[PDB]
């Protein structure tokens, strides 16, 4: 399985270093050159420079000569890069891709294109982080036809990105719908999560949403009780 | 410790195409050069930037050996400072080349009294190419303003071409089995080494 | 350094074929070959040309590229609903020490689905959000498209301002949109009006839900 696995995702505040890792298998680690390209949210591809894992030769992009540093480990076909002085400008996805061309040649490169992608590690710059208040929206007294209740779950002031919802520890995936967060004014995030449920069973079957939110190590489970 | 597998280059049964030139790197492995003379006379045994009495007592970083077939009035071309339609669109060398072309006749493997069809090169290009650098676009060539569409047809030409190896041509026509051996050196530890060390 | 230019969106129905163009200089397009790349939402970009017209090993043959000067072009004929994606186009770059240049990627959407009215959902602030000396009304809406909608809440017939965050629309599982519009007052306020409705006008139609602030309810 030709195949590029990165490192988890970091929250690093402005200042700090991170080091991503990008580990290969599947082939020969020193026979093709590896690129790092990044993504910020909602833009397009940046791309930062190639490594040669054959000697450890690096080209640099003009934007990070001086705090990116590529290293490479042979004995465990494991890529590194390193950003120095993050600024709130790095928040954005880091990929490594494979140099297409076999055998490159340092001294003679040429850039034919990137055929083997990471599934990439989030790169977070942020100066503080606060957990989420996590609120249950009760369903509805009046039952609408159909048979179907909405139960709910308000995730509120979170900082910064991502959280995850699931229910009943992950029994209950039919008819969750887990909405994109919103950016309010204050700076924070806030999003809900609803799941539509026969009205029979509420009565019957406890409901609880489990809020993750790794950037502040939170977890927390509250029970949407039927409840007018 | 290990010989370098010099004789699996040259001994393939078929050679690539010069336009979709062939390359393997070489590397830790003690490089005798010798393995390779059971191939015959050579048409063709040319060293650059280097001695050609050294080539069993040098130290690398990594070998390369790049292979296709050609015919033999353009065995030349194979050279720094050369043009022509191999030199200029198929097989760049750079002026600071180092390292050896050996080229011999395949009449015998390479061609069929029908004419050979698989061995192609490129005839037309919008630029020369870069030194060791590689096309197999396969777009029709415009020559004039008119777009092609993908067509051929009036100044809208295939860009490769067949060299319809007939074993009645002569030699100058005749397809010939080029290596090309590169010898890199890199701000890294040698892992090819002579047999003379 | 160096940009290459693509179009900002590009669209086609099922079955056509779309062109997405690539502006370089002499120094990338007009040098070098020009690759081209595809990127699913939540997914990492995926080699679809390479070597200016050349397929990966797995492409749909319905994906073609070229070459002309110091252009490129991406042709998707055959275009399917999975073909809804960014597409950005490659090239090395000779300039200063050499570099890839990336496009500005190129938003493909896929047209040609029905229209389909906005699910309104209105939840009430709730009891232990209250306690904490706060209340949010939490409108969702789903299932729509195509994605364009303004949402108006009301207090008594009287339009609330501040307070109001509503998201972008935001693509679905089944090709539909989603929203969601967040109110937020003061539980005097909330104790303060009678009723409170969450208008959505999609399509010139209106979908409306309201709650009714009510003790113990
Ligand atoms: C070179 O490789 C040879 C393998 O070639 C095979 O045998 C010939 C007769 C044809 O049928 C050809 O199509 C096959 O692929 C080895 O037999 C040979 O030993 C090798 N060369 C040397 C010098 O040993």
């Amino acid at each position: 399985q030709v195949q590029l696995v990165q490192s988890g995702a970091e929250v690093k505040k402005p200042g700090a270093s991170v080091k991503v890792s990008c580990k290969a298998s599947g082939y020969t680690f020193t026979d093709y050159f590896l690129h790092w390209v990044r993504q910020a949210p909602g833009q397009g591809l940046e791309w930062m420079g190639w490594i040669n894992p054959d000697s450890g030769g690096t080209n640099y992009a003009q934007r990070f000569q001086g705090r990116v540093t590529m290293t490479r480990d042979t004995s465990i076909s494991t890529a590194y890069m390193e950003v120095s002085r993050l600024r709130s400008d790095d928040t954005a996805v880091y990929y490594c891709a494979r140099d297409n061309e076999r055998y490159q040649m340092q001294n003679y490169y040429h850039y034919y294109g990137m055929d083997v992608w990471g599934q990439g590690t989030t790169v977070t710059v942020v100066s503080r982080r606060l957990p989420p208040s996590v609120f249950p929206l009760a369903p509805s007294s009046k039952s609408t036809s159909g048979g179907t209740a909405a139960l709910g779950c308000l995730v509120k002031d979170y900082f910064p990105e991502p959280v995850t919802v699931s229910w009943n520890s992950g029994a209950l995936t039919s008819g969750v719908h887990t909405f994109p967060a919103v950016l309010q004014s204050s700076g924070l995030y806030s999003l809900s999560s609803v799941v539509t449920v026969p009205s029979s069973s509420l009565g019957t079957q406890t409901y609880i949403c489990n809020v993750n939110h790794k950037p502040s190590n939170t977890k927390v489970d509250k029970k949407v009780e039927p409840k007018s | 410790t290990n010989l370098c597998p010099f004789h699996e280059v040259f001994n393939a049964t078929t050679f690539a195409s010069v336009y979709a030139w062939n390359r393997k790197r070489i590397s830790n492995c003690v490089a005798d050069y010798s393995v390779i003379y059971n191939f015959a006379p050579f048409f063709a045994f040319k060293c650059y930037g280097v001695s050609p009495t050294k080539l069993n007592d040098l130290c690398f970083t990594n070998v390369y050996a790049d292979s296709f077939v050609i015919r033999g009035n353009e065995v030349s071309q194979i050279a720094p400072g050369q043009t022509g339609n191999i030199a200029d669109y198929n097989y760049k060398l750079p002026d600071d080349f180092t390292g050896c072309v050996i080229a011999w006749n395949s009449n015998k493997l390479d061609s069929t009294p029908s004419g050979n069809y698989n061995y192609r090169y490129r005839l037309f290009r919008k630029s020369k190419l870069k030194p060791f650098e590689r096309d197999i676009s396969t777009e029709i060539y415009q020559a004039g303003n008119k777009p092609c569409n993908g067509v051929a047809g009036p100044n809208c030409y295939s860009p490769l071409q067949s060299y319809g190896f007939r074993p009645t041509y002569g030699v100058g026509h005749q397809p010939y089995r080029v290596v090309v051996l590169s010898f890199e050196l890199l701000h890294a530890p040698a892992t090819v080494c002579g047999p003379k060390k | 350094q160096s940009v290459l230019t693509q179009p900002p969106s590009a669209s086609g129905t099922p079955g056509q074929r779309v062109t997405i163009s690539c502006s370089g200089s002499s120094s990338n397009i007009g040098s070098n070959t020009v690759n081209w790349y595809q990127q699913l939402p939540g997914t990492a970009p995926k080699l679809l040309i390479y070597s200016n017209n050349q397929r990966p090993s797995g492409v749909p043959d319905r994906f073609s590229g070229s070459k002309s000067g110091t252009s490129a072009s991406l042709a998707i004929s055959g275009l399917q609903s999975e073909d809804e994606a960014d597409y950005y186009c490659a090239a090395w770059d000779d300039s200063l020490n050499g570099y890839v240049v990336f496009g500005g990627g190129t938003k493909l959407t896929v047209l040609g689905q029905p229209k389909a009215a906005p699910s309104v959902t209105l939840f009430p602030p709730s009891s232990e959000e209250l306690q904490a000396n706060k209340a949010t009304l939490v409108c969702l809406i789903s299932d729509f498209y195509p994605g364009a909608v303004t949402v108006a809440w009301k207090a008594d017939s009287s339009p609330v301002k501040a307070g109001v965050e509503t998201t972008t629309p935001s693509k679905q599982s089944n090709n539909k949109y989603a929203a969601s519009s967040y109110l937020s007052l003061t539980p005097e306020q909330w104790k303060s009006h009678r009723s409170y409705s969450c208008q959505v006008t999609h399509e010139g139609s209106t979908v409306e839900k309201t709650v009714a602030p009510t003790e113990c309810s």
